[PDB]
RNA sequence: UGAAAUUCUUGGAUUUAUUGAAGACUAACUACUGCGAAAGCAUUUGCCAAGGACGUUUUCAUUAAUCAAGAACGAAAGUUAGGGGAUCGAAGAUGAUCAGAUACCGUCGUAGUCUUAACCAUAAACUAUGCCGACUAGGGAUCGGGUGGUGUUUUUUUAAUGAC
């Protein structure tokens, strides 16, 4: 699905933090 | 006492009929009293959008030089490429590698020419790391790969079919495919184009480019 | 009649008096980041709308929300449930 | 009033903020420039145009494209509003590095200098000399009239130089005062 | 119809030139600068000398027939800054504003990929 | 320049464009991340040898730690003899010597900066923090290797690799 695409975007965000 | 544009007559230029508009303005000189032999060895610098009508090719430059005149048409040659320096500026970013490669080979008219090629490493739809650098051994697989492709593109092909293959950027997607195995990439792209050595004109195959 | 800073911050923040600092930094103090659109952290009220006089009041936790690209208070957080929420996020 | 057309290629790290802001960034350009807008998300550039039968202002295309290169190089919305307000502001850039060759912990220390505790250094620099300054890593902005911007590049200068920041507060308080007195 | 020219602007410290040539380059329709426009040299780069130059230059253009030009912005470059001042913007605006039609404005800042040692020397200049 | 003045300039300066020559340096990518005993180390390609870590049901069996004596290297500056001499530039000369936020500014520039064969062996040569060995908390990020998955992408024939 393309809820997996959230899941790394917000993974994206907390590592980049 | 006199105003020189008294003296100065216009002068059209022409486009090599590679490209679809032809028409890229005009230039002015002193009248002869020759003007042919300011008019030769002129360049002209041109966006490749006003040449193909498209945006696309904005960020592109090709410059024409003067070779020939006829009856106020200046008929000229592919001389060079680049790019814009904000386009340039825009590719590079933090937290990826710059892949450059610079090949040096002449085509079968005896044009020898340098080009230089541009890429950079991308993050993949699943990625979670920050950055993608490269390892140096990918680096340089896609350095020999690029300097290939652009070998072989040059030396089997002449310098009129050679910008025929820079317009669609056909070589870029070679490249991208060939390098797809070795790592990911984006904006890959022919950077510039250096035409180092001339052969001796020959007006004949100027006349039949200009059709 | 005389007021507490933390009650005088609560009923300013539905009016214009009250501003909010940056988030503070420390031991203690820390910016719990629950989510790229959520933090509870503490922050530094200002009281009065530089030519009036107004005041910094007392620290408090305050739950924000990133709304529009900017922080927005939320509710704000009494001491213990901020402890709380810290040891929530580190277990 | 011809049909002309610019192009701003905004940064990855900016568009957000764009978009975060975009909200307010049209409306002026519409109704007060007439200006025609767009952004192409293929290239993630700002596309202005000048509506031949609409717009009025011939300055008005020129007077759009830099009030986005401002809010592009980082300036906040308001403060580049008033750029499309005025005509006599501009924006002044230079990097550290013609001031002098600071590398690795010297570099930060420059950049934190300028910036001051909790940017109060910036703020000093800013209301004095009625200037906005955007500290872009080893890149600095300065917004303001020309006049203005110029001092402020004299203080930012000398904190890159080596000057400590309480003898820069000093003389931002003596040149204030003058503004002032003119 | 529209005929086009290049719009060349170079941006100094200290002054600013408009220099209008051919689209080659190579033959200069109309060079103005801060210097011949203003009474003081410290007023040479301010842009109230650079929309003086931008238009005589634009008046000039229209003399001669020239109705579009691209523009090319630069600085020193070199060792020293990379981006235009104040008095190149404000050239600009003037052209804008003067009716020619700005075909296309491109940086063009001589930017070495690794130069000589500055003018200034290690305690740094400009203080 | 704060304003000027030495300076160049109707024999065309500054600026534009087509080239050519010389000597340095490797921007942006670039990050206290990587390598090296340290000093240090950044364009492409080839050759020469060298090295950590990882994997090993391979091999020798105490061969090891520290180290007065003694030896190799040792930033920048500096000396001897050749070469080179673009930029910057101690010294020296010279314009101006009016105004305190811009109060040390400008022009010419010797030695040097580069390189070859040897000397000199000093730095805040800093983690102001000897070397080897053991033990004493949780947490996720990164660099190199390795193991595992019936995980995604790719090979757009499969696949196997590569990247995640
Ligand atoms: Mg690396
Ligand atoms: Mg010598
Ligand atoms: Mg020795
Ligand atoms: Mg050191
Ligand atoms: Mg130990």
């Amino acid at each position: 699905p393309e809820e997996m695409r959230k899941r790394t975007t917000e993974m994206r965000l907390m590592r980049e933090l | 006492v006199v105003d020189p544009f008294t003296r100065k007559e216009w002068f059209d230029i022409k486009a090599p009929s590679t490209f679809e508009n032809r028409n890229v303005g005009k230039t002015l000189v002193n009248k002869s009293t020759s003007a042919s032999d300011a008019l030769k060895g002129r360049v002209v610098e041109v966006c490749l959008a006003d040449l193909q009508g498209s945006e696309d090719h904005s960020f592109r430059k090709i410059k024409l030089r003067v070779d020939e005149v006829q009856g106020k048409n200046l008929l000229t040659n592919f001389h060079g490429m680049d790019f814009t320096t904000d386009k340039l500026r825009s590719m590079v970013r933090k937290w990826q590698t710059l892949i450059e490669a610079n090949v040096t080979v002449k085509t079968s008219d005896d044009y020898v020419l340098r080009i230089f090629a541009i890429a950079f490493t991308r993050k993949q739809a699943n990625q979670v790391k920050r950055h993608s650098y490269a390892q140096s051994s990918h680096i340089r697989a896609i350095r020999k790969v690029i300097s290939e492709i652009l070998t072989k593109e040059v030396q089997g092909s002449t310098l009129a079919q050679l910008t025929s293959k820079l317009i669609p950027e056909v070589i870029n997607k070679e490249i991208e495919n060939a390098t797809k195995d070795i790592f990911p990439l984006q904006n890959i792209h022919v950077r510039k184009v250096k035409l180092l050595k001339q052969p001796k004109f020959d007006v004949g195959a100027l006349m039949a480019l200009h059709g | 009649c005389d007021i507490a800073s933390t009650p005088l911050a609560n009923i300013a923040r539905k009016g214009l008096l009250l501003t909010y600092s940056k988030p503070l930094t420390g031991q203690g103090l820390k910016t719990v980041n629950l989510s790229p659109t959520e933090r509870y952290c503490y922050v530094v009220p200002r009281f009065g709308s530089d030519l009036k006089i107004g005041w910094d009041l007392n620290p408090i936790a305050v739950h924000q929300k990133k709304q529009k690209g900017q922080w927005t208070v939320i509710k704000f957080i009494t001491r213990k449930g901020f402890q709380t929420i810290t040891g929530e996020e580190k277990e | 009033i011809k049909f002309e057309s610019r192009k701003i290629m905004v940064p990855p790290h900016r568009m957000t903020p764009l978009r975060n802001s975009w909200t307010k960034i049209y409306p002026p350009l519409v109704e007060h420039l007439k200006l025609q807008v767009r952004m192409n998300l293929k290239t993630k550039s700002v596309e202005l145009r000048t509506n031949p039968k609409f717009t009025t202002d011939p300055g008005a295309l020129q007077k759009g494209a830099d009030f986005i290169k401002a809010f592009t190089l980082g300036f906040d919305l308001d403060d580049s509003i008033a750029l499309l307000r005025l005509d006599d502001l501009y924006i002044e850039t230079f990097e550290v590095k013609d001031v002098k060759t600071l590398t690795g912990d010297h570099l930060s220390r420059a950049i934190g200098r300028i910036a001051g505790k909790d940017g109060k250094t910036k703020f000093a620099i800013e209301n004095a000399t009625r200037t906005r300054i955007v500290l872009a890593d080893s890149k600095i902005h300065i917004l303001g009239g020309f006049t203005h911007i110029r001092m402020a590049r004299e203080s930012v200068v000398s904190l890159i130089l080596g000057s400590p920041p309480g003898k820069v507060y000093g003389n931002l308080r003596t040149v204030a005062s003058r503004l002032k007195e003119r | 119809s529209q005929v086009f020219g290049v719009a060349r602007i170079y941006a100094s410290f200290n002054d600013t030139f408009v220099h209008v040539t051919d689209l080659s380059g190579k033959e200069t329709i109309a060079r103005v600068t801060g210097g011949m426009k203003v009474k003081a040299d410290r007023d040479e780069s301010s842009p109230y000398a650079a929309m003086l130059a931008a238009q005589d230059v634009a008046a000039k253009c229209k003399e001669v027939g020239i109705t579009a030009v691209h523009v090319k912005i630069r600085a020193t470059g070199g060792t020293r800054t990379k981006t235009p001042g104040p008095g190149g913007q404000a050239a600009l605006r003037a052209l804008a504003r003067s009716g020619l039609r700005i075909g296309r404005i491109e940086d063009v800042t001589p930017v070495p990929s690794d130069s000589t040692r500055k003018k200034g020397g290690r305690r740094g200049r400009r203080l």
